[PDB]
């Protein structure tokens, strides 16, 4: 999903 | 060209990529060409090429929504999450990326990751198959294209990319390079600051250069048929939106045996 990608992307950027 | 320290910092930067490329995915093109060229003789795959031998695979093959297709795109993308995290610790090493606003580093790699995907799925791709259950089998193009719409549509345009891709013959020090080509696309829809972007990938271009010389002297353009494989990565990433469409307008029976639900979800 977009947003759920966006949110496993975000979550491995800290 | 010279050696100059101009050229040197450019071959820094791609020994840099180049290392944190190996430290990031385990899954390296060296190794899954051995598998397929069968040379890894402890790790020989089983090949899949019917129904029948299918039934036979059924012990390496391991194992919500309602419809089979949809199951599969959630299943693949579920298994993703490993690379997509690999992805973005592999984009944390470019220098100049974690500097950018958080915002575009999103975008970047929320466009970024699929491409990379199928950059990799086709080191495990030759004109026969594809390599699925980690190695342990091998699925035959054919097999794939013969199963009843609208699966049998699924992967051979990944295939005729797949080919026309490895017989470039890049390697693992030219796909570090290419990959981070790949992130710092200053075109993606929904970036605030493109400049800081293209200055980076205007860095890593000329590394790329640089690199095709060194290391493929067969090629005087190949930098530029390179380039061009963006443009067939981001078309089987857009064809993706066709193929949800054509699920939804399908009023055949979309039934899969399941083995074959569960090697469609180790693939892209
Ligand atoms: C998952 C499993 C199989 C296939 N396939 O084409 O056979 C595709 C997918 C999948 O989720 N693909 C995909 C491509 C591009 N963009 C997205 C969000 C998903």
């Amino acid at each position: 999903s977009n947003l759920g990608l966006e949110d496993i992307i975000r979550k491995a950027l800290m | 060209g010279q050696l100059n320290p101009e050229s040197a910092d450019l071959r820094a930067l791609a020994k840099h990529l180049y290392d944190s490329y190996i430290k990031s995915f385990p899954l390296t093109k060296a190794k899954a060409r051995a598998i397929l060229t069968g040379k890894t003789t402890d790790k020989s795959p089983f090949v899949i090429y019917d129904m029948n031998s299918l039934m036979m695979g059924e012990d390496k093959i391991k194992f919500q929504s309602k419809e089979v297709a949809i199951r599969i795109f959630q299943g693949c993308q579920f298994r993703s999450v490993e690379a997509v995290q690999e992805i973005t610790e592999y984009a944390k090493s470019i220098p100049g990326f974690v500097n950018l606003d958080l915002n575009d580093q999103v975008t970047l790699l929320k466009y970024g990751v699929h491409e990379i995907i199928y950059t990799m799925l086709a080191s495990l791709m030759n004109k026969d198959g594809v390599l699925i259950s980690e190695g342990q089998g091998f699925m035959t193009r054919e097999f794939l294209k013969s199963l009843r719409k609208p699966f049998g549509d699924f992967m051979e345009p990944k295939f005729e990319f797949a080919v026309k891709f490895n017989a470039l013959e890049l390697d693992d020090s030219d796909l570090a390079i290419f990959i981070a080509v790949i992130i710092l696309s200053g075109d993606r829809p929904g970036l605030l600051n493109v400049k800081p972007i293209e200055d980076i990938q205007d860095n890593l271009l000329q590394a790329l250069e640089l690199q095709l010389k060194l290391n493929h002297p067969e090629s005087s353009q190949l930098f530029a048929k390179l380039l061009q494989k963006m443009t067939d990565l981001r078309q089987i990433v857009t064809e993706h939106v066709q193929l949800l469409q054509v699920i939804k307008k399908t009023e055949t029976d979309m039934s899969l045996h399941p083995l074959l639900q569960e090697i469609y979800k180790d693939l892209y």
